[PDB]
């Protein structure tokens, strides 16, 4: 309601970013790195891929790949022995790189709850619970 | 011109799905939860209603539940008005096959001949696709019981228990852990109460709210005996089994 | 998506945006006319408009005969007008060879009204914009007046009137009502009541008008015919004499 | 340019005009240029035909109705075989019903009941190819220019193509001329031939790109191609 | 909102049509057209403007008569003039199949006016950017009519549209004027290329065409025909006298 | 997002316009029309190892006597050969005889422009006009061997040499000085490959390319893989003489 | 009813609701299969995202056209229903009209030929899923392996997979497996098949579905613990090589 | 001539204190040759019997089809179908057909589960409805009927003997046809239970 | 030709829901508020008449209609397309049961039957979904006297007693503590009237209230004597003057 401009707006903002690229001179110092969840929105013409070569997209990791994840958040965490990473990894179906963070700030908090020094195999069970129902939400591609 | 007035309902996206089909499945989650568990002996149906009130009628109303066989049940979660077009055409296609074959519909060929309607305009018809979605039990001497569900996309897979509508992943995940094989059909009816109390917006658990028809066989095998939870029936299991 | 409003569909506001221009084109043409009900009879009066002099007066008229026994009067621009004219005498015969006897008023309006309600919701019909109002007598109820309103909802008047000083004109036949406390003229002659109506139209417009300058229906029971020149001059005659 | 107003076919454009009409009108201007005209006992249609290739054949502009009367094309060829097959279709039922043959006014007025149907209903498109019906009957010889929007009008000659608004110039000064030679059909062949050759500038006429066809009382349509030009040039 | 103008179906916020009126330009753009109604019968008259020298003298009859007793002349879109004639003719001969004797002319007229009021309430076509003119000698009396774009018309004591209809149908006021009791046929026919010439101050740039064709009881008893012979010439010398 | 039947302001509609810049997009089909014989070829332009050579089919047979090739999406292709056949071998039946090659060849493209949404007097149901195109071949008792060209258009030409395809600029200029009329049968299978082999990206062999033949008396035949095998190894005499 | 057209060329000469749609099949399940000289092995994945899914009730991916010959898609399975009833009804179409068995290369042209239609028939939209034809001919043990693209193109392959990580696995097929030298044993045909899918499946089970098709109508579908008992024997011979 | 003779059929229905009864004979041949003796003319709709007499091949198609109404009729109202409206429902399915109807002698006894007043009908070869208080019986033997009970039967008849009041009436009338015989069952229709007995007679 | 319109007007929209039947819920409550009442010895049923001039009759202007005798009907607003359903729901009601049954069909059948011609303009194109929404009230043989709410989306619910139009809001709640299980038919009536007549601004009078009132079987309504099965249709429309001796009797 507030900053709403019109259409005028639009052809305004976005075709003098195209114009940065184009009309305006550089030695080749100058870099534009754009990054969002859906760039299918945007207008294709902004991009003009003649000064963009590199297109890099993402997907899910697998088993192996959250394996490493994993160990990266638990290296500065303190972990009983009765936590294995592996079974964590195997439990984890459809997540991201956040969704692994997320299960270990949840269990984070559960031990700073109690005062734990290590956390113990209970609070990745509380954890994983968590996030598979609030953060984790079925997506609208529902196919298979 | 007519092209400027059309939203071009089926088309396919730069990320390779279709558009209507694609927040058609949101309208499920808009709507009640039906939650269908098969056990051994049977098939327990769970289903809540939304939107209701003490001026509502408990007397004799199904909303989200309805028969189109005497051996099959069905469950409806999504739009009524949606759904209403194909529970018609489904007791026709099925009295069809048992006006001309002369023996009861299973669940497999009752699913696929309702499933290429919602194909259908998805396809051609440049019309919407419908919003409704539903689950199929019945009984049968091939497979034995059959627990089914659709989609407003048209597709149908097998499932041990089946949860659509709100919280759809939030109720699948306590009937992952707590299913098992040998689960009877009084210990089935225990799965669907704790999920349906802990997954609502509201703080108690009534039996006005819920809706529970279930498929039980007799001491005479090969028939089954479809029965539809009365109210006063539905109130009566909340006390045995402690959920009140 | 600009073209909600250019088609009949639900609005954010809850309306519909065609059907409120619907009402804005029976003012393009700037006719003014009134409907009043008698005792055993009705008549209707008119502004007749004629804007160049190579017209003929004969034929321009904004009243026309669907049947014998009943008239009607089209305020708006004429090929709406007479779009719904031939469409009412074809639902008039069609009554007439399958149903039964002749129609009656109400049934008339209201089959014209339904008409409508289908080109008002279809998306690829526009609705009329013009307002049909038949006048007639029936066997029945009595003289009757229904006035069919472009959106395709008709209702009974006492007395009614159209156009753009509509609002003024109602005035005018509401504060008669109100005063005798009755609902139609207790004159049992036709010929009163066609200068009854003539009257209260020249004070409300401030306007004398003559024999090429209105129209005026006579519907009697089981009969309708249009004044001519001859007949309209005549009551403007006698309404000098006595006021 | 391109679609703003009447990019639909149902809509008319503020300044009282239809670009659906002018965008297939263009087509013909910038297709293959052809020539007529006609006299009181004959009548001669001169064509030119191009291609995209040395070694590639021409595809003939000129499309025999009957034994009495033809036509010539110029725009897109196959919107022309489907105008003449509603002309030969109703050559042959006023053969068949009526015993007559398809007179050249009669002719018009039906072509142009065709094309208007598609340019007042949407889904269809008006055929940007022109077509000049010449014909004999017991009146005399008519010839007509066809237009995208159906325009039907009896002219002594004209000139639809690439440069040929530009070749009436020669068909103007000799105005006076051929409509007063009767019973020479060779110098009437010789009169198209020199107006269609203020439209040439790059390629000249040749053997294989000139296409001549005559009709008239005595003689009847026939399309001259190959070496039965060659005597004409 | 934006895009009221492109379709046919979509009213205007004052209740008006755009299309329609964009219609109304087209006819102005066409070659002018007159004619004059009296007792006995109606005269029409048309200025074709000729483009060059290829244009072949009085080969060309742009009035298509229907039948023998109504004579048509349009301004405007050559080809969406000749459609509204081919679908009339198809009334006509439909009409005298089951109802015997010809159409009279105002009953012809309500053929061509639901007709072009069927393609103003659809999208999918367009309305007629042409005017016709068209009348004759009925069984009673004689009638004139002119179709406009909208599908409105009336009756007509004259009717001209085109180029010249700002000036050509002005001089038609000082017609009636002129014989208010009445006028002849024969003398309507000189009075016909006269008003052609009074408005060609606009066509003097190009080279025009004198078509007139009329009919009545007197002469042609009920026969339309346009004018050959010495008729035609005697009317050029009395309309050129007064330029 | 517009009405197939919309004219571009060049005169054309935008549906033909934007057919014709479909054919670089698939193979190269290139074929050579003499007096003794139409020699024709295609590239079947495997993207991998594994695919089989009689996978990819584009030279198919019409008649005994005519045949034609095809070049870009080939999925248009398959269903105008369907009326192709249906417009030759039921003409057969009505004039008992073999159908003229130019007489055919108007029957298949007429097809073409036929579509249309909600098309007036008649029934015409296309989403879209062919985007394929064909050369059409044969052989008649009268005007002979005939090489034609099938557009989207809705036209045609009668070609001695055509290139269609990625070929239909680099090596359509090349058969103009390389074409001549007293061109036999077995010089003009030479001169065909030795424009295929410059014209593909790895060597030519029977895998990646198909020819065919149409004569007389055997009429339309196709050549084998050993009998392909053997025009290739004579061609690499004639690249090296001099 | 629907007489509007979709597709439509575009300015470069392709068609959106083509090239749109062939990124269905891109994100669906992967549809590997290779065949041998007296065997044909058709594999097919499963969701590993949804669990609780009975075997037995859940339909097989692999649909079965006839006695020889079955086929197996990947790509959408709203439009999958549409093409496997009408090929065979078809099947016994072409027995009723021609007193025929169908043919495998018969039945390939006849649903890619149907698909042709569907793109050049206005009101009507592409099919989003790519199917597999494989089977044996009548009276004919040459094997017969047929990829039928939702554009219309079909083509035969005697390795060739399509789905997700397409492009993963036809690189391991073409080092791997050799067309020169196919294994003319049922063993070898089906442990390459699990080879194709360690690099997807990922370590799973219950997801992977074999089918083994064999001549003179003879069709062995690997139950879940025979198609483990292949895996395993792969998996000691993977790390330890 | 007569293509619902070339079978033949029985059919009966009587009315005693809150009970009908239905009976029919299990004998179809083909014209002057019997075929089987196992097949039955009443199909169980629930609690309301209906018994179709004629030519067989409209008994074994409109079996299908009467079931085919009831169905959608008891699962839309979750209830059974009643025999005053399911008498008015045989009457609109029959007429459907002008030119081409079905040649049957439908007889349709029940009672109602609500009011308990016993109903029975009967029908025609066009499906004139027909309505009595005694007895309807139809069909190309229901000639012999006619004759049995209208002597037999009285008003006001216990339920138990009313079955050998019926069978008096059935097997002597079904041993003067051609076409009615081997054996005969009979089916009491009461408000608990339904006795469902078989009759022993001549073969031939 | 004719029309080249044939997608539905009705989408999903994005965030989940339609936004045809969204806003034809808000245009029910742009017009005159109805309510209804239903208890053990009949169902009671009220509406408002507002004239939209002052000459204007009511006596012409009916706001309840009939479907079947047994079974009365009542919507809000001005009703655009109420003329149009009523009309297809009276044909289809005696198609289907009249003339094939033989007798009219329940109130939980009818308003399935209602409720069916205005799901398929959610669907079907060319049309546009119904923006009324009505009440199906009557007496059957078996649920006996029931009240269903048709909702503009082409759902309908059944429902003890409810108001929807522009006071739905307040009208609705006042309700919930003015019911209980025993009630009689005149009893509801005063319940009708206390609810309606803080709902109505303008004038309140009997003319401008039309009660209408499910009773027992009349025979004064029937018509015809001798036939002890048919007793008279259920359905009644009280008169101006009956009216106006309830609403002093509050």
């Amino acid at each position: 309601d507030s900053n709403s401009g019109g259409e005028r707006e639009i052809q305004r903002t976005m075709l003098e970013l195209l114009n940065q690229l184009d009309g305006f001179d550089d030695r080749g110092d100058v870099k534009v790195i754009m990054a969002t969840n859906k760039i299918e929105t945007l207008d294709p013409a902004l991009i003009r891929p003649g000064r963009i070569d590199r297109k890099i997209l993402f997907e899910n990791p697998d088993l192996s790949t959250k394996k490493k994840i994993l160990g990266i958040h638990t290296s500065k965490m303190n972990l009983s022995e009765d936590v294995n990473l592996e079974t964590l990894v195997t439990t984890k179906d459809d997540l991201s790189g956040a969704d692994i963070q997320a299960m270990c700030t949840e269990a984070g908090l559960l031990a700073l709850r109690e005062r734990r020094m290590q956390v113990t195999a209970e609070d990745f069970k509380q954890a994983k619970e968590r996030v598979m129902k609030n953060k984790v939400e079925e997506n609208l591609e529902g196919l298979y | 011109g007519s092209r400027r007035y059309d939203s071009r309902t089926t088309i396919f996206s730069p990320e390779g799905r279709l558009y209507q089909v694609e927040y058609a499945l949101e309208s499920i989650s808009h709507a009640g939860t039906a939650i269908g568990i098969m056990a051994s002996d049977g098939i327990v149906l769970a289903a809540e209603r939304k939107v209701t009130s003490t001026l509502l009628e408990q007397d004799t109303s199904t909303e989200k539940l309805y028969k189109l066989n005497d051996k099959i049940a069905v469950a409806v979660a999504g739009l009524t008005a949606d759904a209403e077009i194909l529970i018609n055409t489904a007791r026709i296609h099925a009295q069809n096959y048992l006006k001309t074959y002369n023996e009861d519909i299973p669940v497999e060929i009752l699913v696929r001949r309702l499933s290429d309607i919602k194909q259908g305009y998805t396809q051609h018809g440049g019309l919407r696709p419908f919003g409704v979605s539903f689950i199929y039990a019945g009984y049968d001497d091939r497979y034995g019981y059959q627990l089914y569900t659709s989609n407003p996309s048209g597709n149908y897979t097998g499932w041990k228990a089946i949860s659509v509508g709100a919280n759809t992943s939030a109720a699948q995940t306590l009937l992952q852990m707590d299913y098992k094989d040998d689960m009877k059909v009084d210990d089935a009816i225990e799965l669907a109460l704790k999920t349906l109390s802990k997954t609502t917006d509201s703080s108690a658990l009534t039996y006005d709210r819920l809706e529970f028809a279930t498929i039980r066989k007799g001491a005479n095998d090969g028939e089954v005996y479809q029965k539809i939870f009365k109210p006063q029936e539905i109130k009566d299991i909340l006390v045995k089994t402690g959920i009140t | 998506a600009g073209y909600d409003r250019h088609i009949t569909i639900f609005s954010p506001e809850g309306r519909l945006y065609q059907v409120e221009y619907a009402f804005k084109a029976t003012n393009q043409t700037n006719i003014n006319s009134l409907a009043v009900r008698g005792k055993d009879c009705t008549v209707v009066i008119s502004q007749k408009k004629v804007p160049d002099k190579l017209l003929d007066p004969t034929t321009v008229s904004y009243i026309f005969c669907i049947s014998r026994t009943i008239g009607m009067v089209v305020n708006g621009p004429i090929p709406d007008a007479r779009n719904a004219a031939l469409r009412a005498k074809a639902e008039a015969a069609e009554f007439r060879y399958k149903y039964g006897y002749d129609m009656p008023c109400d049934v008339l309006a209201k089959r014209m009204a339904n008409l409508s309600q289908i080109y008002t919701q279809r998306a690829y019909m526009r609705p009329l914009g013009v307002i049909l109002t038949f006048v007639s007598v029936d066997e029945e109820l009595g003289p009757s007046i229904y006035k069919t309103d472009p959106a395709g909802y008709y209702v009974g008047y006492k007395a009614t009137a159209t156009g753009p000083k509509q609002q003024e004109i109602t005035t005018n036949l509401e504060n008669h009502f109100k005063k005798s406390k009755i609902d139609h003229i207790n004159e049992e002659s036709w010929e009163k009541v066609v200068e009854f109506a003539i009257t209260h139209m020249i004070d409300a417009l401030g306007t004398e008008f003559s024999k090429n300058d209105l129209e005026v229906g006579v519907a009697t029971k089981d009969k309708f015919f249009t004044l001519s020149a001859e007949n309209i001059e005549e009551r403007l005659v006698a309404i000098a004499e006595q006021d | 340019f391109r679609n703003n107003y009447d990019g639909d076919t149902v809509t008319f454009s503020p300044t009282g005009r239809l670009f659906q009409v002018e965008y297939a009108l263009e087509a013909i201007k910038q297709g293959s240029v052809t020539v007529g005209l006609r006299s009181n006992t004959h009548a001669v249609l001169v064509a030119l035909k191009r291609n995209a290739d040395e070694l590639s054949s021409y595809q003939k502009k000129i499309i025999k109705c009957d034994e009495h009367m033809g036509l010539s094309l110029a725009g897109l060829a196959p919107d022309a075989r489907v105008l003449s097959n509603y002309l030969r279709q109703q050559c042959n039922y006023s053969s068949l019903v009526f015993n007559r043959k398809l007179a050249v006014e009669r002719a018009g007025h039906l072509l142009c009941d065709k094309a208007q149907k598609n340019t007042q209903s949407y889904g269809g498109r008006p055929y940007g190819v022109g077509l000049l019906i010449i014909g004999y009957d017991k009146s005399g010889a008519h010839l007509l220019e066809f237009q995208p929007s159906g325009n039907v009008t009896e002219l002594y000659g004209t000139a639809i193509g690439a440069r040929s608004q530009g070749a009436k110039t020669y068909l103007e000064r000799t105005l006076d001329t051929f409509i007063k030679i009767d019973g020479n059909p060779d110098e009437l062949i010789k009169a198209g031939v020199e107006a269609i050759s203020q439209s040439l500038r790059d390629e000249s006429l040749t053997v294989d790109n000139l296409s001549i066809a005559i009709v008239g009382k005595d003689t009847p349509f026939t399309i001259y191609d190959g070496e039965a030009v060659a005597k004409y040039i | 909102g934006t895009g009221y103008d492109l379709s046919n179906s979509v009213f205007s916020p004052d209740g008006r049509n755009f299309q329609v009126e964009y219609a109304v330009k087209a006819v102005e753009n066409g070659t002018t057209s007159i004619g004059i109604k009296c007792n006995d019968g109606v005269v029409f008259a048309v200025e074709k403007l000729i483009t060059s020298k290829l244009l072949v003298p009085q080969k060309n009859v742009k009035i298509q008569v229907v039948d023998r007793h109504i004579g048509c002349v349009y301004s405007g879109l050559i080809p969406d003039g000749r459609h509204l004639v081919n679908r009339g003719r198809e009334e006509a001969a439909s009409f005298k199949k089951l109802y015997k004797t010809p159409i009279p002319i105002p009953a012809f007229a309500d053929r061509l006016g639901q007709y072009v009021q069927a393609h103003t309430l659809y999208n999918s076509v367009r309305p007629f950017g042409v005017s016709t003119i068209f009348g004759g000698v009925d069984k009673n009396g004689a009638h004139l009519y002119m179709l406009e774009p909208s599908g409105s018309y009336w009756g007509y004591k004259g009717a001209a549209t085109g180029k010249g209809r700002q000036s050509a149908k002005a001089e038609l006021e000082k017609l009636v004027d002129h014989h208010p009791e009445g006028l002849s046929a024969r003398e309507a026919v000189k009075q016909a290329a006269k008003i052609i010439y009074l408005a060609h101050e606009d066509n003097k740039e190009k080279d025009f065409e004198l078509e007139i064709s009329w009919c009545s009881l007197s002469e042609t008893n009920g026969l339309h025909k346009f004018v050959k012979g010495d008729l035609l010439q005697e009317a050029i010398d009395f309309a050129q006298k007064e330029i | 997002d517009r009405g197939v039947s919309t004219f571009s302001p060049e005169g054309r509609l935008f549906q033909v316009e934007y057919s014709l810049e479909a054919i670089k997009l698939g193979s190269t089909a290139i074929g050579i029309a003499t007096k003794e014989g139409v020699v024709l070829g295609v590239e079947k332009r495997a993207t991998s190892p594994l695919l089989e050579s009689d996978s990819i089919e584009k030279i198919v047979e019409i008649d005994r006597h005519i045949g034609c090739a095809m070049s870009g999406l080939t999925a248009d292709a398959r269903s105008m050969i369907e009326h192709a056949r249906t417009a030759a071998v039921t003409h057969n039946l009505y004039y008992d005889e073999d159908i003229n090659v130019e007489s055919l060849t108007q029957s298949v493209c007429d097809l073409a422009l036929r579509f249309g949404e909600g098309a007036s007097g008649e029934e015409r149901l296309m989403s879209r006009p062919f985007g394929v195109a064909l050369l059409i071949a044969g052989h008649d008792a009268d005007d002979g061997y005939q090489l034609f060209h099938a557009e989207p258009s809705g036209t045609f030409y009668r070609y001695n040499a055509k290139a269609i395809g990625s070929g239909s600029e680099g090596a359509q200029a090349e058969l103009l000085n390389e074409w001549h009329s007293s061109l036999t049968l077995k010089e003009a299978e030479l001169l065909v490959l030795k424009i295929l082999k410059q014209v593909m990206e790895e060597k030519l062999d029977e895998n990646n390319a198909q020819l065919s033949c149409i004569t007389k008396q055997d009429g339309f035949k196709i050549y084998d893989n050993e009998k392909t095998a053997e025009l290739i190894k004579e061609l690499k005499e004639k690249e090296a003489a001099e | 009813g629907y007489d509007r057209a979709l597709s439509i060329f575009s300015p470069d000469g392709h068609i959106f609701q083509v090239e749109y749609a062939l990124e269905a099949v891109k994100r669906g399940t992967c549809a590997v299969g290779v065949k041998g000289k007296n065997c044909v092995v058709l594999g097919c994945e499963r969701r590993s995202t949804l669990k609780l899914q009975d075997t037995r009730i859940t339909p097989s991916k692999v649909s079965k056209i006839d006695s020889h010959v079955v086929l197996s898609f990947s790509g959408l399975n709203a439009d999958s229903r549409i093409l496997i009833e009408k090929a065979r009804v078809e099947a016994q179409s072409h027995r009723l009209t021609l007193e025929d068995p169908v043919t495998v290369e018969y039945l390939t042209r006849y649903v890619a030929g149907v698909q042709q239609r569907y793109t050049q028939s206005g009101g009507v939209r592409p099919f989003g899923v790519s199917t597999l034809i494989a089977g044996f001919d009548p009276r004919d043990d040459e094997p017969k392996l047929y990829q039928t693209e939702p554009s219309g193109i079909y083509s035969s392959w005697s390795a060739q997979t399509i789905g997700r990580n397409s492009k993963t696995v036809r690189e391991f097929l073409e080092k791997n497996y050799d067309r020169k030298e196919p294994p003319a044993t049922v063993e070898e045909c089906v442990k390459l098949t699990v080879r194709s899918l360690l690099e997807v499946v990922q370590t799973g089970a219950k997801n992977i579905e074999i089918t083994v098709v064999k001549p003179d109508s003879d069709i062995v579908a690997l139950s879940s613990e025979e198609i483990n008992q292949y895996v395993t024997q792969i998996e000691q011979e993977k790390q330890e090589q | 001539s007569d293509p619902s003779s070339i079978n033949g059929g029985i059919v009966v229905a009587m009315t005693g204190k809150d009970c009908v009864a239905i009976a029919c004979d299990l004998r179809l041949g083909s014209q002057s040759l019997g075929v089987s003796n196992k097949f039955e003319k009443i199909f169980h709709y629930g609690h309301v019997f209906l018994g179709i007499t004629g030519l067989a091949t409209d008994v074994t198609t409109l079996n299908e089809m009467f079931r085919y109404k009831t169905n959608l009729y008891k699962l839309k109202e979750e209830r059974a179908i009643e025999p005053e409206t399911f008498t008015q429902l045989v009457s609109s399915s029959l007429y459907e057909r002008r030119f081409g109807p079905y040649f049957v002698g439908p007889v349709v006894a029940g009672i109602n589960s609500k009011s308990g007043k016993p109903f029975i009908a009967g029908f025609d070869l066009i499906g004139c409805i027909d309505e009595a208080k005694d007895f309807i019986v139809s069909g190309t033997a229901s000639d012999q009927l006619f004759g049995m009970c209208e002597s037999l039967y009285e008003p006001n008849l216990e339920p138990e003997d009313l079955f050998e009041t019926i069978s008096q009436a059935l097997l002597n009338a079904a041993d003067r046809d051609a076409l009615s015989g081997w054996g005969a069952v009979v089916y009491i229709i009461k408000k608990d239970e339904v006795v469902k007995r078989y009759l022993k007679m001549r073969q031939d | 030709m004719t029309d080249r319109y044939s997608f539905s007007l009705t989408t999903f929209s994005p965030s989940g829901k339609l936004g045809q039947i969204d806003y034809a819920l808000t245009a029910v409550k742009q017009g005159v508020t109805s309510l209804g009442i239903k208890a053990t010895n009949g169902v009671v049923i009220a509406t408002e008449k507002k004239s939209s001039s002052p000459l204007a009759m009511s006596e012409t202007l009916s706001k309840v209609s009939l479907l079947t005798p047994d079974i009365g009907a009542v919507y809000s607003g001005m009703g655009p397309d109420y003329r149009v359903l009523v009309d297809k729901s009276r044909k289809v009601a005696h198609t289907s049961y009249k003339r094939i049954y033989g007798e009219y069909p329940p109130t939980k059948l009818l308003v399935s039957e209602v409720a069916k011609i205005m799901q398929e303009a959610t669907q079907s194109g060319g049309v546009r979904p119904f923006g009324v929404s009505l009440l199906i009230a009557g007496h059957d043989e078996f649920n006996g006297f029931s009240l269903y709410q048709v909702d503009p989306s082409g759902s309908y619910f059944p429902w003890k007693a409810t108001a929807i139009g522009k006071g739905s809001v307040a009208a609705k709640t006042f309700l919930e503590k003015r019911w209980n299980d025993e009630l009689e038919l005149e009893d509801a009536i005063h319940i009708a009237l206390l609810t309606l007549k803080e709902s109505v601004e303008g004038e309140f009078n009997g003319d401008t209230i039309e009660l209408a009132i499910i009773g027992d079987e009349n025979p004064d309504l029937l018509g015809y004597t001798g036939i002890p099965t048919d007793k008279g249709p259920r359905f009644r429309k009280l008169t101006s003057q009956e009216i106006n001796d309830r609403l002093e009797a509050l």
